[PDB]
RNA sequence: UAGAAAGCGACGCGGCUUUUUGAUUCUUCGAUGUCGGCUCUUCCUAGCAUGGCCAUGCAGCCGUGGCGAAGUGUUGGAUUGUUCACCCACUAACAGGGAACGUGAGCUGGGUUUAGACCGUCGUGAGACAGGUUAGUUUUAUCCUACUGUCCAAACAGUUGAAGGGAGUGUGGAUUAGUACGAAAGGAAACCCACACGUGACCUCUGGUGCAGCGGGUGUGCGGAAGUGCAACUGCCAUGCUACGUCUCCUCAAGCAUAGCUGGAAGCCUCUAAGCUAGAAAUGAGUCCUGACUCUGGAAGACGGCCGGGAAGACGACCCGUAGUUAA
RNA sequence: CCUCGUCAUUUAAAUGGUGACGCGCAUGAAUGGAAUGACGAGAUUCCCACUGUCCCUACAUGUAGACUAGCGAACCCAUUU
RNA sequence: GAGCCUCUAGUGGAUGUUUUACACAUGUAAGGGAAUUCGGCAAAAUGGAUGCGUAACUUCGGGAGAAGUAUUGGUUCAAUUG
RNA sequence: CCUUGUUGCUGUGAAGGCUGGCGAAAGCCAGCUGGAGGCGGCAAGCCGUAUUGAUCUGCAAAUCAUUGGCGUAAGCAGGGUA
């Protein structure tokens, strides 16, 4: 069982962990931890954070769609 | 003059004086009422605290008067504690007699062969002994002293209890070579039946499945975590004083009036906190199982043991039988606890409901645990 | 129970969430009635203990005064329902939520809404105990 | 609305209290720190809410007058140095008091009441004014006793229970039900579920903290790079600790006020004179914490130090290990 | 003095602040009277920003403190508590 | 000739123990933001240089850095003080 | 009263002067030069507002920390003399 997939990191989230953040734009979004939520606020682009699943796919280190 | 505004007291006087417990192992001091109408059964056991995890269960509990047509079912997430319970071994019995001064012990009778683990409790320092402990007692079997002893117990007794020890050698993480010994009461039938039932079982092993089953309510007796000497702010919960005060803010400001000219026992003072005996009533058994047989739910079709990835932090892996119970339990990992059948049955609706599990969490307790098995980790990373 | 000025006739069950909004808090108004900012002066249902400030969560009814809005409406006392909150909440299923900004919506003594449209997202649990809010909210979470 | 007495009760008369202010000067002038607030505990009842009842000008809803009862509650603010007062908001309700006008080697120092200075009124003046205004040093426990924990009196293993402590309180929703009751308008009465305050524990989750660990930059040192000092800044974060997190909290017995049963005095009557029944958040026990004097058992050796650890810790004490799933 | 004077404005709420009014216990003209600028570690009221002052406290650092070696006092004292 | 870092020249002892509570010097904090208190006391916030833009009143000198806003590192070039 | 010692870095930009424009005149407007003041921000220094902080058997019969006021001048100081 999973809670979902983290918006910023790309990481799958275990049941009973993480949090949803809801913006006034009306969108609901899931984050793995406080670490990656804060990186969003500070406008760090995910592709530069080299341990993320997003970054690894973009570089072609991991096979993706 | 009367104080300006009303407020409640700080802390409960039901637990004063709050002194330190004498030793770490508790005796069950009170047992539920006997009933001659039922078969002979045991009333308690010993267990070791492993650690905590969480589960998801299905529920359908709602007000009987709620007008909603549909049989609504809902997921609930709950925290649980795991206890390890290897089989205890029976090694003797005691009879008691009722007097104007309460119960008094008449005689104690021991098995012919006793184990190294139990003899080790009788000496103080383990590695320095001549081991001439019980070596002359076996003659009493030849002499018929045992047969005279049983006669006296059977003739003159009101209450009968067995002596049992735990097999510490099965739990290596304890670093312990002396067994723990507990006296457990027998309820049901007559004195004669109780004595015969006991005699049949000296030297043998009783599994936990004799005493308890799933969904049962039980009482847990233990000693809490220790916290050393502490001030009034933490020991009794009193408020911190004004920020600009000299001579300290973390204290009770006024400790009495002029008369009486002494301090009352009801005022808060600094001292020992933690390491006290406490009993938790009516906790419910969610599951019973074994540390090395995998299990599954109707919904989670993975097959896994209770052990999380990397084990419980300062314990490792469960190997013997285990019980799982709702909520938190006294003391740190590795402490001994006493389990008892509930003293009286509960009327509350939250207690008497069924339990149906759909998921149990097995992720790592060190750091953020993000996989349920080694197969998932090997699949997420390469190769 | 209905006592004093501005009594409430339509009592409902509380949920036990954390209480992010307390006396002194200024918060936005989400409806189209013409108020813009509300200043919290009291909470319904609070019996109080020494030294503690009264506090509320989603679903609770607050007493407030109108500190920004149209001229006819300012410096008057009004009732409102809390629809979202910036402090974190835990559902009984174990899910946790957090919104970007807190807000409330104005009601009558009988529990009827003052306006006709509500800006932005609203918490699901509120729509379970205040059914009229479901009709005119932006999105439900 | 009839009518002394549901509720009131003129004109008069008898008491109790020490929480108001007087009256008096018995104790202290080789010194008993003086108003209010903050903090914290206990007691009283002349009962505001919460429980059981009786009367009614008690239909129902809301009330009003009385009885046994002190277990649990009695809040957040604006002006003011205030106690007091007066308003706003909530509430089941926001009763009234005592303990050297409780509480300064517990704090604070706004008021009053030393020495500087302004104003008004009084005085020829020096100066006065329970008239107004502004600035104005808060010392010392290391003694005895109390109180809170700690060891010894009490070899080791298993227990017993004398006596002392004590804990759960309240609100709402649904259902009975738009029912009984009332011309109508209005409008009640268990069980179950949600919550708040209080109590005792616990870290699986979520916040917080950053001692161990990994990274980044600014100024200047070790010839450069690499490894790095000093001034200090900064992103993440194990274990642990913690609440803004999670779990927790009823059952008997004897009986108050009352309302009843049988029943004489007193052939009738009658709750009482003997005897019996129902009876309160109150009382006494159990479940819960502390643990006096005891009781049962093993064996010619036992136990303490020294050495090494912690789940325990101010120091003692407690839990453990020493040729082994021992340590490195 | 009466007095927390009356009316307006500032607040949810004003023994406060500012604006008006005046038979002013007992204002007032070098015992100096009245209206401003620039400048006060001078007295007073309000708004914006900001925050452990507070709700309601939690965790961590250095130095003392506890225990130990060497050195080593005083206040006070009818004392049986 | 500020603070911070280095060259010349000069410098140091009541012993061991990881060490509770309460202190004294300091750090950080979810949501709220003076509700605290006689009183924002203490703390936080603002901060240098360059440019844009600056009110009432005034003895016409001032107010005035009013207020309010934007920019700022390394590298490689043009142009010569912009 | 007599004889002496002690002013470093920066901001603002008075009087006087030179160019260019406008004007019939008188004298108005720009840009630059010049460097006044018991004038602003600081350093060395001199002082003593707050924390009613530390200390109160003190380091000290008036000291220490942070925070403050002035600092091109009715400023601070040695010796001789009254």
């Amino acid at each position: 069982f999973y809670e979902g997939t983290c918006v910023y990191s790309g990481y799958p989230v275990p049941r009973g962990k993480g949090t949803y953040f809801v913006s006034l734009d009306d969108k609901s979004s899931l984050f793995f931890s406080s670490k990656y939520k804060n990186f969003s606020d500070k406008k760090i682009k995910a592709k530069r954070v080299k341990q993320t699943l997003m970054s690894k796919q973009f570089c072609g280190k991991v096979e993706s769609v | 003059s009367c104080r300006n505004y009303s407020a409640p007291r700080h802390g409960s006087l039901a637990y004063c004086p709050k002194k330190r417990a004498k030793t770490t192992k508790p005796a069950i001091k009170s047992f539920p009422k006997d009933d001659a109408s039922k078969p002979v059964h045991l009333t308690g056991y010993l267990a070791y605290k492993v650690g905590m995890t969480h589960v998801v269960r299905l529920s359908t509990r709602r007000s009987k008067t709620e007008r909603v047509l549909k049989e609504t079912q809902k997921e609930v997430l709950d925290a649980v504690t795991i206890l390890e319970v290897p089989a205890m071994r029976i090694f003797g019995m005691v009879g008691y007699k009722s007097t104007v001064n309460g119960l008094k012990a008449i005689k104690t009778v021991y098995a012919e062969h006793l184990d190294e683990q139990v003899l080790a409790r009788l000496r103080k320092r383990n590695s320095r002994s001549s081991k001439l402990m019980f070596k002359l007692y076996p003659q009493k079997y030849e002499n018929g002293d045992i047969k005279r002893d049983y006669e006296l117990l059977k003739r003159e007794s009101d209450v009968v209890r067995v002596l049992a020890h735990t097999q510490v050698s099965k739990i290596p993480s304890l670093n312990l070579k002396k067994a723990h010994i507990l006296e457990i009461q027998l309820n049901g039938g007559t004195i004669e039946e109780k004595i015969e039932w006991a005699i049949e079982r000296l030297e043998k092993e009783i599994p936990v499945s004799e005493v308890f089953s799933q969904q049962d309510l039980i009482d847990v007796i233990g000693v809490t975590k220790g916290k050393g000497k502490e001030g009034t702010t933490k020991r009794f919960g009193t408020t911190i004083l004004q920020h600009k005060s000299r001579k300290g803010k973390r204290k009770v400001a006024c400790i009495g009036a002029w008369h009486p000219a002494n301090v009352r026992r009801t005022v808060a003072r600094a001292g020992q906190l933690g390491f006290h005996r406490r009993t938790a009533q009516n906790k419910k058994i969610y599951m019973m199982g074994n540390g090395k047989t995998p299990f599954s739910t109707e919904y989670d079709l993975t097959s896994k043991t209770i052990n999380p990835m990397g084990g419980f932090l300062r314990y490792g892996n469960v190997k013997s039988d285990f019980i799982m119970v709702k909520g938190g339990i006294q003391g740190p990992s590795k402490r001994v606890l006493a389990l008892r059948k509930a003293f009286a049955p509960s009327n509350l609706g939250k207690d008497n409901e069924e339990i149906v599990l759909k998921f149990v969490d097995a992720s790592s307790k060190k750091g953020y645990g993000r996989f349920q098995t080694t197969e998932e980790k090997k699949a997420y990373f390469g190769i | 129970p209905g006592k004093g000025k501005q009594p409430l006739d339509a009592i409902k069950n509380r949920y036990g969430f954390t209480r992010g909004i307390q006396v002194g808090t200024v918060l936005a108004c989400a409806d189209n009635s013409g108020a813009k900012m509300l200043k919290t002066i009291g909470v319904k249902g609070v019996s109080g203990r020494l030294n503690r400030l009264p506090a509320a969560g989603p679903g609770d009814v607050i007493v407030a005064s109108v500190v920004k809005g149209r001229s006819d409406m300012r410096k008057k006392i009004v009732l409102a329902v809390i629809i979202r909150q910036k402090q974190m909440i835990r559902r009984k299923d174990g899910v946790r939520l957090q919104f970007e900004e807190s807000a409330a919506v104005i009601i009558s003594n009988k529990g009827d809404l003052k306006g006709t449209q509500i800006s932005g997202p609203v918490l699901r649990e509120v729509c379970d105990i205040w059914p009229k809010i479901s009709s005119q909210a932006g999105s439900i979470y």
